[PDB]
């Protein structure tokens, strides 16, 4: 097995500049003086796609914004200058020897300027209150960067057990992200408490944002 | 006398051609490599692993001790032995003897690998290159002066079955078309100016500097060709966007299996020619030797097989920029110390199936590239 | 336009067999290789084994004592099978063509959940804004869905035709259910004029669910 080791396993690089990723082969993966090691993107939600063949060649459809390098067990891949369709995990793949093996990838985050979540309250519905459950949903949409920090508070005490968070990948588009964190109670708990209060702490101010409501107001 | 010459090789580019010589008094039969890498005289003086004949000194009436010691050192190995001298005959040449320095090895370390057929080395570049000093005589110096032959050797190389060294001039059945004349750039290596490598008739677009960074040398004692790493680097890049190699289907899964064919087929269609431009004598003009795939992808299995197993001839050098065997097989090399300048024609004898794996051709125009190359 | 097609059971006990079919479309199997290709969290990306364009099958050797790959010719289709599966079998199985001295085409995967849990629909509740809020220039809703088993849900909005400002999170396995939630963005001259719903599949347990956004 030759085993593949790509380095950095992240990188933030901004928009216009240059990103280098490395990937390093336990062995030599070249024959013919043709290396055997190739280099595909996969963007979040799709499969990956090569962009690379035999170290250097770039594929048909390709920007030029895309080059690979390297021989013998030192290769990279060099994106310049950085564009935000950009963000995705990049993984070279060997074919030298069997199995075929792929590296561990390597995740390219845009660093777009920093910016404050726009955070979101949600009550449990009137459907899941119905029947008997109580929910209480907060979004935090469209910061950077990903860095991020959400406290929940019921009658301004605050709540740590029965938190639910996900993070989304990067948008292809605008280089954010956005949180979800739900907080998970009893009907009859919910039903003893008046204000709820979701607090978002981030790198973009040195106060909260709060979004808060109160039960049956 | 230069026709007697011919054919006074044996060997392989692999594991080095070697020329016989008898030493000392009675004669000491011994194999000894043909360097132009290097600039002494010095045979195993000791039994060693790797080496089937070492010469006694003791048992030489003509042999003189010179008083000291010597040592080599390069990349991966060394070399230490005493210092002498002695009467040396080469049956394939040179009837008459003639009293040479001679180094005895005593011990070494990478110097006697597994696989070699030769117990010594004669090293034929200059003397400034000589260990201890240059003012120990180079043995082609010796020659020159107790043969009063000119001061001019050429070496043919048929390993793409051994080869020719003519000491003293140039052997016209050697080759054909005209010899090509490259200026010595300095005088320790066989250092010459490369103005330009082509990959199927791409230019790589380095500066010219590189090929010559540290040096760009003819080496008879160096197997393949070498590049500096960035060199390499672009050379490698070159072939593989200029290479069409097969698509993985069934019975071939991994590149490894690339490396050997059956049924008559060979992998030579699929590559490039690559081409090396030398500075001509004549400043405004360049020539350029072409080695074609069958030099550069080269065959390695024993005899009575039905297929055929390749390895890509050309590595990573650290430093120089090595012409070696792999070259020099195309060519038949003419070092014209007289003159300064270093000769190549082609070889009829480097063919493969009658026809040829090398080419050289000019005059080319050296406007577009500096006065000088060497940094 | 060359594609590829998984199928698969998307839920498969311990020790029992994996079988994933890959209809192929736009190139043919009598000319092209089919690799098997699959992505999980613990062990990324790993070339499980490909079948030639003359039925010639090469396999990861770590998988060997298990896996059987096959195709159809004359169904355009190819199979893999796998014996023994354990937890960490579960994962994302690609169908993969050939491509020179690599690959280029990748259906969208299956995924496969090793697992003895049993399937459960999930449970969906529209989000609409506090009660009382101020009617700014914009507004955000969501949609709920949770203690499903197992992995995928799909997610949309209005079918599908709303598709802006849409955030859609990844699942989280909360004492072995899972929970995903989504929110979309909208101007104020959107909502509630116009009809908003989260549409929510479970192929596991054959649901589909709409719910649409009401205000409080
Ligand atoms: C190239 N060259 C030199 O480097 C020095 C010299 C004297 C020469 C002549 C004949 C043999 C050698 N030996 C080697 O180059 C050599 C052999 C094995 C080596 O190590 C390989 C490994 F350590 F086994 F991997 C390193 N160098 C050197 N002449 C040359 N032309």
């Amino acid at each position: 097995n030759i085993v593949l080791s790509q380095s950095p396993g992240s990188l933030a690089v901004s928009l216009g500049q240059r990103a280098t990723i490395s990937c390093r082969a336990s062995k030599s993966v070249d024959t013919y003086g043709h290396s055997f090691i190739h280099w595909y993107q996969q963007k979040p939600g799709q499969p990956p796609n090569l962009l690379i063949h035999l170290a250097s060649n770039l594929e048909s459809g390709v920007p030029a914004r895309f080059s690979g390098r390297g021989s013998g067990t030192d290769f990279t891949l060099t994106i310049d200058p950085v564009e935000a369709d950009d963000a995705a995990t990049y993984y070279c793949q060997q074919n030298n020897e069997d199995p075929w093996t792929f590296g561990g990838g390597t995740k390219l985050e845009i660093k777009r300027a920093d910016a404050a979540p726009t955070v979101s309250i949600f009550p449990p519905s009137s459907e899941q209150l119905t029947s008997g459950g109580a929910s209480v949903v907060c979004f935090l949409n469209n910061f950077y960067p990903k860095d991020i920090n959400v406290k929940w508070k019921i009658d301004g005490s605050e709540r740590q057990n029965g938190v639910l968070n996900s993070w989304t990948d990067q948008d292809s588009k605008d280089s954010t992200y956005s949180m979800s964190s739900t907080l998970t109670l009893t009907k009859d708990e919910y039903e003893r408490h008046n204000s709820y209060t979701c607090e978002a702490t981030h790198k973009t101010s040195t106060s909260p944002i709060v979004k808060s409501f109160n039960r049956n107001e | 006398n230069f026709l007697a010459m011919v054919d006074n090789l044996q060997g392989d580019s692999g594991r080095g051609y070697y020329l016989e010589m008898l030493i000392g008094t009675p004669p000491q039969k011994l194999q000894i490599l043909v360097d132009t890498g290097s600039s002494n005289f010095a045979v195993a003086g000791t039994p060693h692993s790797y080496i089937d004949t070492y010469f006694d000194t003791e048992r030489s009436s003509t042999y003189r001790s010179k008083g000291f010691d010597v040592t080599v050192k390069y990349t991966q190995g060394s070399w230490t032995g005493f210092v002498g001298e002695d009467l040396v005959t080469i049956p394939k040449g040179f009837n008459t003897s003639f009293l040479v320095n001679i180094a005895t090895i005593f011990e070494s370390e990478n110097f006697f690998l597994p696989g070699i057929k030769w117990n010594g080395i004669l090293g034929l570049a200059y003397a400034t290159l000589a260990k201890p000093s240059s003012s120990l005589e180079t043995f082609f110096d010796s020659l020159v002066t107790q043969a009063n032959i000119p001061n001019v050797f050429s070496m043919q190389m048929c390993g793409a079955n051994g080869g020719s060294l003519v000491l003293g001039g140039i052997e016209p059945s050697l080759y054909k078309g005209d010899i090509w004349y490259t200026p010595i750039k300095e005088e320790w290596y066989y250092q010459i100016e490369i103005l330009k490598l082509e990959i199927g008739g791409q230019s790589l677009n380095l500066d010219c500097r590189e090929y010559n960074a540290d040096k760009a040398i003819v080496d008879s004692g160096t197997t393949l060709l070498r590049l500096p790493q960035k060199v390499f680097d672009a050379v490698v890049e070159a072939v593989a966007r200029a290479s069409l190699i097969p698509e993985f289907s069934d019975g071939f899964w991994t590149g490894s299996q690339l490396a050997c064919w059956t049924n008559s087929e060979t992998p030579w269609s699929y590559f490039p020619k690559i081409s090396i431009y030398l500075r001509d004598e004549n400043s405004s003009r360049s020539f350029r030797i072409t080695i074609l795939p069958q030099l550069y992808i080269q065959p390695m299995m024993g005899a009575g097989l039905n297929y055929e197993c390749y390895r890509f001839g050309i590595s990573p050098s650290t430093n120089a920029l090595v012409i070696g065997a792999t070259v020099m097989e195309g060519f038949y090399v003419i070092f014209d110390r007289a003159q300064k300048r270093v000769g190549f024609a082609a070889s009829p004898c480097a063919e493969i199936a009658g026809a040829a794996v090398s080419e050289i051709s000019g005059p080319f125009s050296t406007e577009d590239v500096a006065s000088n190359c060497v940094p | 336009q060359v594609q590829l097609k998984e199928s698969g059971p998307v839920l498969v006990a311990p020790s029992q067999s994996l079988f994933i079919s890959c209809t192929v479309s736009g190139f043919s199997l009598t000319r092209y290789g089919v690799h098997w290709v699959r992505q999980s969290p613990g062990k990324g990306l790993e070339w499980l084994g490909v079948i030639w364009a003359g039925g010639t099958t090469n396999y990861n050797s770590a998988f060997m004592s298990r896996l059987t790959i096959s195709k159809d010719n004359s169904k355009s289709q190819v199979f893999l099978k796998m014996n023994s599966l354990q937890t960490d079998d579960t994962a994302i199985y690609y169908c993969v063509k050939a491509y020179r001295n690599a690959m280029d085409y990748w259906g969208q995967g299956t995924s496969v959940t090793v697992s003895s849990a049993k399937t459960t629909a999930p449970s969906v509740y529209p989000l609409a804004p506090v009660c009382g809020d101020t009617s700014g220039s914009s507004v955000t809703l969501g949609c709920l869905v949770k203690g499903y088993f197992p992995e995928p849900v799909t997610l949309t909005w209005n079918s599908g035709s709303l598709s802006s400002g849409v955030h859609t999170f990844p699942a989280v396995l909360q004492s072995d259910l899972y929970t995903l939630s989504s929110s979309v963005t909208v101007t104020s001259s959107t909502w509630p004029s116009q009809s908003i719903t989260c549409n929510v599949a479970h192929p596991a347990s054959s649901t589909k669910v709409d719910k649409k956004i009401e205000p409080r």
